RNA sequence: UGAUUCAUGACUGGGGUGAAGUCGUAACAAGGUAACCGUAGGGGAACCUGCGGUUGGAUC
RNA sequence: GUCUCGUAGAGGGGGGUAGAAUUCCAGGUGUAGCGGUGAAAUGCGUAGAGAUCUGGAGGAAUACCGGUGGCGAAGGCGGCCCCCUGGACGAAGACUGACGCUCAGGUGCGAAAGCGUGGGGAGCAAACAGGAUUAGAUACCCUGGUAGUCCACGCCGUAAACGAUGUCGACUUGGAGGUUGUGCCCUUGAGGCGUGGCUUCCGGAGCUAACGCGUUAAGUCGACCGCCUGGGGAGUACGGCCGCA
């Protein structure tokens, strides 16, 4: 299960600016790149990781 | 894209690393896509042709590569 | 008058029009200089080569500061993106870095309608 | 033309000096075919340039052409939208070509009393950098300049 | 005192047919601003404009 | 059809919150242009604009993820968090015992625009104004801009509301994919063998005027309903019902 407090496995998916990379690119399953997608939500919320590159 | 020159790096290959983020940024395409409104149906029209396009394209790949000219 | 040899400069590059200013670290401006401004109108004025003269002028401009080190901040699609960056380069400034900073809104305002031409 | 099939024609020398360069001049200066005509006038202004400077014949209409041969034209481009006057570099063929074309157009105009002496007149003012035809090679420099922002179409 | 039905009425509304006079050129090709649907506002006229929708759109 | 365990989902209603961006306000730096187009002009700017930095106000929408992906009867639904809540699907059973299918009339839901009352109003923008283009230009282009778009409650009841394909059930060769369950096996992983739900493209027989449809049928059958009967007049008139219009 993928953890939004998880910031080391996270960033693997996100891309230098922060944005989500896709999962046709990461190879990722879509049933765990939408858990992906909401676990970095979080974690931007919680200022864990960057909404952007520009912080 | 933030490109930090790095010491005796030459300018021009930092220029074609900027240009290179960028370009893998896609902010180009943001900004020509946001330039005006379309409309809901005029997007979904676009992705249901662009998505026809490149089955019928992966197709017509497909039978050509089984053929002579 | 004050020396201060880091300097930011700034591209705004619309499609119509490209606007240098040079700035210092904390965004207050030295000196400008727009591609409109170094005598070119209309379908010249959105032209690389009149904003690679608008950087030369604006370089001119910030002549006097003494500025050695120029950071890089480009916005808008237009243009003037790379000419703008290779005169200030070879205007003799030395570039440090080098960054994107076009908005992007996450959604956003509705835009205009679109054009019917 | 369409089809990329047009070659070279070889043109004699000129009998005084062997030069294929005034020999083109002499054709360019020739009126119906009159080719002994032309080649007095162009003599005879050439007698005249060579007496007035302390140059022969050839280098002083080496001089000339120096002055007037021209490097930039601006020729017109229509694309989606509307047609621009891009800058293009001259080719040397061309180059010689259109110094000669001006230079005798400017003679033409010259209203002194016998060809020859118009010629002669023409190419001393072209070494000096003077009249028309140079001010035609400025005309030129000059637009291709002002279009210069077009120079990648 | 009502209802219904027939006839008739200054004037007025649109409709059909004929004929082609005046004004434009909306549609058919990407018809030269893709067309059309519902709705709303505007305009001598065909129509134009906004909002959502459709492909029964050419090119890509 | 009920119960038990679990699964995915922008299904719905209510509340909170986050970041980006636009506009406006104030201040700092700074100076002659900005903005716009095919080219311009209107417009904005030396009363200091545009650009850049800092702080504040406010409304609306949620980049990337994102996908001939998912959910929903249809209309439709997209940041994150909580609360209330509907449906679907799968595995083993247990339970009821035809309790079913369809449905005139009736009732409910029903995009956008529009209407009423009260709020709100950043951006956009019918109407409107000016600048252009043009023979003209009540347009297309440009500069502005009001309803409206937003919120609450009520009305309206229409859309190329489309798959231009009513609902339910049974049966009839194949191929390649997507998505979501679940069983077994192995050397244990982008593993192999099955078995369900929903879904995209191609195509066989058959069907079809043809185009095409083709196990999600437009094939082969049954049950019930809605609808058509040459073009125009016309989905118009008159009458009824409904509606504030
Ligand atoms: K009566
Ligand atoms: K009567
Ligand atoms: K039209
Ligand atoms: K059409
Ligand atoms: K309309
Ligand atoms: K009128
Ligand atoms: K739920
Ligand atoms: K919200
Ligand atoms: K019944
Ligand atoms: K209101
Ligand atoms: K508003
Ligand atoms: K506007
Ligand atoms: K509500
Ligand atoms: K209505
Ligand atoms: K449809
Ligand atoms: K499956
Ligand atoms: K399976
Ligand atoms: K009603
Ligand atoms: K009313
Ligand atoms: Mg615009
Ligand atoms: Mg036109
Ligand atoms: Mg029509
Ligand atoms: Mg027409
Ligand atoms: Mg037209
Ligand atoms: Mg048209
Ligand atoms: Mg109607
Ligand atoms: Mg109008
Ligand atoms: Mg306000
Ligand atoms: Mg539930
Ligand atoms: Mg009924
Ligand atoms: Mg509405
Ligand atoms: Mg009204
Ligand atoms: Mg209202
Ligand atoms: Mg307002
Ligand atoms: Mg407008
Ligand atoms: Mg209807
Ligand atoms: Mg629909
Ligand atoms: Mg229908
Ligand atoms: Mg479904
Ligand atoms: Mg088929
Ligand atoms: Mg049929
Ligand atoms: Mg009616």
């Amino acid at each position: 299960e993928i953890d939004y407090k998880d910031i080391a496995t996270l960033k693997n998916y996100i891309t230098e600016s922060g944005k989500i990379v896709p999962s046709r690119i990461t190879g990722t399953r879509a049933k765990y790149q939408r858990q992906l997608a909401r676990a970095i939500k979080r974690a931007r919320y919680l200022s864990l990781l960057p909404y952007t590159d520009r912080h | 894209p933030v490109i930090k020159v790095r010491e005796n790096e030459p300018f021009d290959v930092a220029l074609r690393r900027f240009k290179r983020s960028c370009e893998k940024a896609g902010v180009l395409a943001e900004v020509r896509r946001r330039e005006f409104y379309e409309k809901p149906t005029t997007e979904r029209k676009r992705a249901k042709a662009s998505a026809v396009k490149r089955h019928a394209k992966k197709l017509a790949r497909e039978n050509a590569r089984r053929t002579r000219l | 008058r004050k020396q201060v040899s880091d300097g930011v400069a700034h591209i705004h590059a619309s499609f119509n029009n490209t606007i240098v200013t040079i700035t210092d670290r904390q965004g207050n401006a030295l000196g400008w200089a727009t591609a409109g401004g170094s005598g070119f109108r209309g379908s010249r004025k959105s032209t690389p080569f009149a904003a690679q003269v608008a950087a030369e002028r604006c370089a001119d401009a910030v002549k006097e500061y003494g500025i050695k080190n120029l950071e890089v901040m480009v916005k808008g699609p237009g243009p003037g993106r790379e000419s703008t960056i290779r005169a200030l380069n070879a205007a003799g400034f030395r570039i440090t870095n080098i960054t994107d900073v076009t908005p992007i809104p996450h959604x956003g305002c509705r835009p205009p309608k679109k054009r019917r031409v | 033309p369409r089809r990329r099939v047009i070659g070279q024609r070889k043109i004699l020398p000129d009998p005084k000096f062997g030069s294929e360069l005034l020999a083109k001049f002499v054709n360019i200066l020739m009126v119906d075919g009159k080719k002994s005509t032309a080649e007095s006038i162009v003599y005879s202004a050439l007698e005249t340039l060579a007496q007035r400077s302390g140059k022969s014949e050839l280098e002083a209409f080496e001089v000339a052409l120096e002055n007037v041969r021209p490097t930039v034209e601006v020729k017109s481009r229509r694309v989606g939208g509307s047609t621009y006057q891009v800058p293009v570099e001259v080719r040397p063929v061309r180059r010689n070509a259109l110094a000669m074309r001006w230079i005798v157009e400017a003679a033409r105009k010259r209203g002194d009393k016998s060809m020859a002496l118009r010629l002669a007149n023409e190419l001393s003012d072209a070494a000096e950098n003077k009249g028309t035809a140079v001010k035609k090679r400025e005309d030129v420099h000059r637009m291709a300049e002002a279009n210069k922002a077009f120079a990648h179409y």
